[PDB]
């Protein structure tokens, strides 16, 4: 029961989502070829929430590969816990999207939606007690952005009650990997406020201070930062996975991180991370793993939360704890920082612990954040979308896909209205 | 699954292909035949037989029999198929008119045949990449008799094509204003992107980097060949942040009538030199913003930049071209237009450039190539335009064109559009 | 007793033929000698169905194989599995039909026929308890359209009582292997809707679709798609031959998917088909079996019952089964489809359990279908009739052989009340 | 157990003849003899002898003595039975008359003898297959007589003739117009299908795709042979869908007096040149579709089809097909006629077409011959009764005709029928 659908799209959401099963494998002790010869017999008990039974001992994915293109998912396939997957899930094209949102949603992916969701519903109906459903992407391409949100919407109208959970590769303020971005991302993002639960925003570019500062990591590839999101995946669903003192189901985190219907935006961490050099110079405790998650030199998003307040804040604990420590160091945050959390809101914390650590680690933590201080994520992207549609940069290319300037003054015009109700619930009753 | 259609059209394009197909088959283990000894990844550009015998996925045309009977005659003879290098009887004599109305019309039908018979055989079309000469002859018109035809039969399929831009001071021709300014008409609306390189620049960097004081025709191309690898490097190979080929058009293109990158490749470098330099990322994409180092002679800081694309390869760290960009972002004298905030289209493939064997260039781990779409270009397209109103105050050779099927008004609609552009390119350069 | 006595006809029933003997041999443990060879004694209990004994333990198909030209039969007694049969069996002309229907039924089948019947009737004389006759053809050629039509009305004239069924290869709407399609389709049919009780009709379009999609087979023989056919064929008639939980004869069918007489036309399915490469990606458990079954693209007809909607349904499972599954399965698609089910009949599915699965599987399942979406095939194959026949097309080659135009506005009217009549039955009460 | 009878009438016919029995003996292992060094394959051309012998089944009938008289001396002279090779006095002298009326009346009677013991021989009787010439001679007058015959002692037994049709420009004879219709006039109603082939037609493939710049008759008559094999190969070999000679009259022939289909042959190909080709079925299937590959200088897209017949050789997979030739339906430039959705007719067969040692064509693994009834031929039966409008205004040659047992009645009533055949192809052409 509480069975999960992870979907992919596009290079970015197909990248991660490939270092996701090698980390969710290896907790639940599955080897590539599907096989489990893991120890503990807790990570079997509930195996069912990503892994469907075959013959044999196969455990495979309930994971759905969407690109418009086969190159990535021929990577996918080709590289470690690539043969784990179903064949049938691999929903591809030929003619890829070139970056543009309007192509991926109104032109390529159109015609191939259609099929994604004869593999999404053959997933959901073989499970006892559907939960939601995981989309990993990126909001700055076109297939990620485009196609990922129509999947979003058609399965939002398909299962209305169900949670759509969506973790999203945000565009970075200080360099772009393509030049479309802001018309991506603001088109994307007119989508996400309408048809999703929960969305975990990370840019790379704080990922690239985190291996630069803490981790100390000299030479960060791709497959690292993957590692750094796949680890908060896991996290903010193992409650579902294994037992523990205190659970949260992703729906226990919606309803305390979501006041509103519309500020669903996230920005998680991870913790600990330490370099090799400096693991023994820790102590590795409670007072010390929740010291540096409320850090702001420790959260995947670049948004600094001082800039403003804290709505809520989840901190998903993971291996045996004093709870009395959980409780006294979560209170201690709250005390000493009250400037930055909301008053109308007499407690910002919602806490989670569960007994079976990650591999490796004694002790771990998730945190996430629903903070007001995201609006400058927002705003700055309004700002790069305005300058370029002032003067119709690069319209031509969407408008000749189908789209029209109307839905770009649309999709502007909500996401103003999300910066402002940001800054709305920011000040004190009355 | 992906594919690439190349047609390489008179003397520049066919004997820039020589260079780009002896570099593909290099870089994919072939053996100067179809044969590879005892794969998706050669399948982009080459199609497979039964027999083991790889045909390249190109068509070399030309109205001129002399430069495809040599490659009947070289080491890649055996190469291509018979019927893809396609020869006519005569010459377009540096003139735009033969090329377009009287000889092109008893070859494109031919051309066009193959280009059917070749993408039906694909599993999915991607693109064209065309190599012709700016100058004139087949190059200018029969190009512009060929795109039309591209887009009308393939339609909304992405069009690129190489160009050897006229050089400010070097010509070889004495018609090339009059041929350069015809093309350009007759491929705005029907080409995606279309990237220049010029003689003369290449001349430089080959002497200025390379520490060669005789430079052929035969060196420029190789250089060519890199770049056009780069381009399509993704395609061909795994890489970290892949782009594809229709990617360019929305990345580079703002404005459907402003499509003509410049072209940089930074590790220019000769062997010898290459051992007292580290060639760290953020020297080589440095590199890629010096004047000294464009392969057309267009200085950059005349006009703004719009849009660049980075094409990394070999041992690149994200984290290295992320800051390596950042700082190049800071720098005051890197001036970008004001309505493009989002500038940088970031690409990085893992594997490295291939040295061509008897070649210049060193053992390079990583390389860089940039394409980047500059207001400074306009400057070169008013010099061009000026030495064509000179020329046409008098109607200096007017009298060859117009007894070839061509008519007097085609000079002043193809110079009336120019203008157009000159001023299309003023309009975007301004902001409020 | 219950022995089906078997009837080749045509290049494509004598094809489809040689392939069924080789399957129904295989599970009856029947050597290409006519030995038995087999393990379980089960298989040898009802073997006289399909055979008759002879000295040495040589058992003799009880199959009767003609065609109008040396050739077909030929190459089958030159095959494996071809001496298997009795030569006095191999009732051969010299002069082929040319894809004519009159010729192979008005003046080269007509001088023939009379030998067959004197080898069927020595056949069927033989028998205990005489079950009915298998017919196997093709309606888009000569001898299978015509001289198969011929015999089916002699035997009818003969054996009333006895149930008469046809395994008939259906054109498709592709593509054609024949000009005349329409002349002999239309006059075959105006034979079957009044001879026969029950067609399975089937097109070779649909099964390369059922080779690329399912099975994924990239070089599909026509030997492939025999076996496709042969196995819907043992299926139908395996409660005749080996015991289970609920049986269902040939008849018990045809009670249950006839509710009017002119409606018997079958468009038939089997399950599992799997790739190779996708086997170890499968439960193989009755409720995935059951949701391909009714899957539009299961079905080897080219008609999709999403057009219309099922009279009656079928589905004869073989392999040991937990019955609880099977009824709730079926009910289950009742209740979720009741949209493609006709509301006066209130039950629409008929459920067959035999204990022995096919060999090389643990569990299978036939699909047999009465739906008025069948109309969609006749009223195509009208059109083209219509068309061809409104300006002589190439009836002097039919009239030279002794037919005439009235035969063919008859053919052509009664074609129309069949289709008609589908729709009629399709609406709701009143 | 199946059976065909074939005539060889005239230099044509005789000289195609030894390429298609230098073939048929190749397929099936003969040397050149009747005999098989140390089957029911074999018997459908060459009966057999308990010697070892295995004869032909063909009768060589010509008034002329030459072409039969080489034969006697050639390599296969002790193939033939001596009395199949009938040879007359004197020639038809290129005429009509000659061939029907004065000579062959004493040289029919002897060849339908033969035809009678052979007839009675067979276990099964399937058809006929004459070859002859278009041109005039004994393939016009000749033939019509043999016809004729024909048709009354074997009535309704299959009849089908491959004939050399006139060029439409190349002409080798100044009769031919007046020859072509009198036989025409007299073969509609004794004929069941008549396969055309021309050799400008031919000409251009052997020198458009086989590079031979020299063609001569033996070049052409393999090409020819090679498709009669194609045709027959169904009775000689088994296939996965098997085509009889009595199928191709309902599927070719929709009404009595229009049995002229045209006739292709896909991979006629050069063997360097096919190293560099897949040959894969859907781009044959294409090429039989191309006016640049018909056996007879027909442009099929002047007209609409109304029947093909496709039939496969070697390594083909039916599924290949069905797609194939659903793509071809789907293409709106092969347009066939409103009455006939159900176009095609598709016959494949396990063997491969073996290449006859000294020829050009190459190994091929899959080989497609498409027999296509097309209204375009009713274009070049315009052609030739314009023709004969001309000449027989001034009455050009008539007295030759005339006093030779022949009437000027005649000339009116083969041009009269001739009228009416091309007006018949104009109501096949239109619906409603
Ligand atoms: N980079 C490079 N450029 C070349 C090469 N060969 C010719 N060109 C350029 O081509 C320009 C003139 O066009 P051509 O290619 O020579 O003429 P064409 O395309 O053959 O057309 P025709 O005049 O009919 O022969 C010259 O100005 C050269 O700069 C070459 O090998 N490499
Ligand atoms: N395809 C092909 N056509 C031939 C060949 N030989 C002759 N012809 C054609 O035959 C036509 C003339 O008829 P012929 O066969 O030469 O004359 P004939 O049938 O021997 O009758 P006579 O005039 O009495 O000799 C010419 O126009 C040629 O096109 C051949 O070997 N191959
Ligand atoms: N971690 C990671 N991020 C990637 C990868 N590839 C692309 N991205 C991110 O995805 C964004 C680019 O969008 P992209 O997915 O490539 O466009 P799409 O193919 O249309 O979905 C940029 O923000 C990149 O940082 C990868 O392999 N790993
Ligand atoms: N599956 C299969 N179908 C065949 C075979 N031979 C012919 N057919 C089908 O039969 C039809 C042709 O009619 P055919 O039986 O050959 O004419 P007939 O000999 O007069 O009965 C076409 O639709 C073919 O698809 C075969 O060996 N296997
Ligand atoms: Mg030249
Ligand atoms: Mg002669």
């Amino acid at each position: 029961m509480r069975e999960i659908v992870h979907l992919q799209a596009g290079q970015c959401g197909n990248q991660i989502g490939a270092k996701f099963w090698e980390v969710i494998s290896d907790e639940h002790g599955i080897d590539p070829t599907g096989a489990y010869h893991g120890d503990s017999d807790l990570q079997l008990e509930r195996i069912n929430v990503y892994y469907n039974e075959a013959t044999g001992g196969k455990y495979v994915p309930r994971a759905v590969l969407v690109d418009l293109e086969p190159g990535t998912m021929d990577s996918v396939r080709s590289g470690p816990f690539g043969q784990i997957f179903r064949p049938d899930n691999f929903v591809f094209g030929q003619s890829g999207a070139g970056n543009n949102w309007a192509k991926g949603h109104y032109t390529e992916g159109a015609e191939l939606v259609d099929s994604v969701l004869d593999v999404v519903r053959k997933e959901a109906e073989s499970c006892d007690c559907l939960q939601g459903f995981q989309l990993t992407h990126s909001l700055g391409g076109g297939t990620g952005s485009g196609m990922g949100t129509l999947l979003i919407s058609k399965i939002r109208e398909e299962y209305p009650d169900r949670i759509m959970n969506t973790f999203s590769v945000v565009p970075s303020p200080k360099v772009s990997d393509t030049v479309v971005e802001p018309y991506n991302a603001t088109l994307s993002v007119h989508q996400l406020v309408e048809n999703t639960d929960e969305t975990y925003c990370i840019d790379n570019e704080a990922l690239y201070d985190i291996c630069f500062r803490t981790l100390k990591l000299t030479t960060p590839t791709y497959g690292d930062l993957n590692h750094l999101v796949s680890a908060t995946m896991s996290g903010v669903t193992t409650c579902l996975r294994f037992p523990g003192q205190l659970n949260a189901d992703l729906r226990k985190l919606a309803v305390n991180m979501v006041p509103f219907p519309r500020l669903h935006f996230f920005m998680p961490g991870f913790a600990p991370l330490t370099s090799r050099g400096s693991q023994q110079y820790r102590a590795l405790t409670v007072p010390e793993l929740t010291q540096q998650m409320f850090d702001a030199k420790n959260m995947m998003a670049a948004c600094d939360p001082r800039h403003g307040r804290y709505l809520t804040v989840a901190a998903i604990f993971r291996g045996r704890m004093s709870m009395k420590e959980v409780d006294e160091q979560m209170l201690n945050v709250q005390n000493k920082n009250s400037s930055y959390f909301v008053e109308w809101i007499p407690n910002n914390v919602k806490t989670a612990v569960c007994d079976i650590p990650p591999r490796g680690l004694k002790m771990s933590a998730t945190f996430i954040g629903n903070s007001t201080a995201i609006q400058e994520l927002f705003k700055r992207i309004s700002e790069q979308f305005t300058a370029m549609f002032r003067r119709k940069a690069f319209l031509h290319w969407y408008t000749g896909e189908g789209m029209d300037e109307m839905e770009f003054t649309e999709a502007e015009s909500n996401m103003n209205d999300l910066v402002s109700e940001y800054q709305q619930y920011q000040d004190a009753t009355a | 699954m992906r594919e690439c259609i190349s047609v390489h059209i008179g003397q520049a394009g066919v004997q820039m292909g020589n260079a780009c197909w002896e570099l593909y088959c290099l870089e994919h283990g072939i053996q100067q035949d179809g044969i590879i000894p005892d794969d998706s990844s050669f399948g982009t550009f080459f199609s497979e037989t039964g027999s083991g015998k790889h045909v390249p996925r190109a068509v070399f045309v030309d109205l001129e029999q002399t430069v495809i009977g040599e490659i009947r005659t070289g080491h890649y003879r055996s190469l291509f198929h018979p019927e893809q290098l396609i020869t006519g009887k005569e010459d377009a004599a540096n003139n735009y008119a033969r090329g377009h109305y009287t000889i092109g019309k008893e070859i494109v039908d031919s051309v066009l045949d193959r280009v059917r018979k070749m993408a039906d055989q694909c599993s999915g079309l991607q693109g064209f990449l065309i190599f012709h000469s700016f100058g004139g002859g087949t190059g200018s018109g029969f190009t512009s008799l060929l795109m039309e035809r591209l887009s009308v039969d393939y339609g909304k399929k992405s069009k690129l094509e190489f160009s050897v831009y006229p050089a400010p001071q070097i010509s070889t021709a004495v018609v090339e204003p009059y041929n350069s300014i015809l093309t350009t008409h007759t491929t705005l609306e029907h080409s995606d992107c279309a990237f220049m390189v010029d003689n003369e620049a290449i001349y430089d960097i080959c002497n200025r980097n390379l520490d060669i004081e005789r430079p052929t025709y035969t060196n420029l191309n190789r250089l060519i060949g890199q770049i056009v690898s780069s381009i399509t490097a993704s395609l061909r190979f795994d890489g970290a942040l892949n782009v594809d080929l229709t990617e360019f058009q929305t990345n580079l293109v703002p404005y459907p009538r402003i499509h003509f990158p410049l072209v940089t490749y930074s590790p220019i470098i000769s062997a010898e030199k290459a051992y007292h330099e580290q060639l760290s990322v953020p020297e080589i994409t440095n590199a890629c913003f010096e004047y000294s180092n464009q392969m057309v002679k267009c200085d950059p800081r005349r006009g703004k930049y719009m849009a660049c694309c980075l094409l990394y390869r070999g041992d690149v760290v994200p984290k290295d071209v992320n800051a390596a960009i950042a700082t190049i972002k800071t720098r005051k004298s890197i001036q970008f237009v004001d309505w493009c905030p989002t500038g940088f289209k970031v690409g990085i493939n893992y594997q490295p450039p291939t040295a061509v064997p008897g070649g210049d260039l060193a053992k390079v781990q990583r390389a860089v190539c940039m394409l980047s779409n500059t207001t400074a270009i306009a400057e070169a397209w008013a010099r061009l335009d000026h030495k064509f109103d000179l020329m046409y105050s008098k109607r200096a050779f007017v009298h060859w064109y117009v007894g070839e099927g061509m008519e007097e008004g085609e000079f002043s609609e193809a110079r009336e559009d120019m203008a157009a552009l000159e001023k299309d390119y003023e309009e975007v350069g301004t902001e409020s």
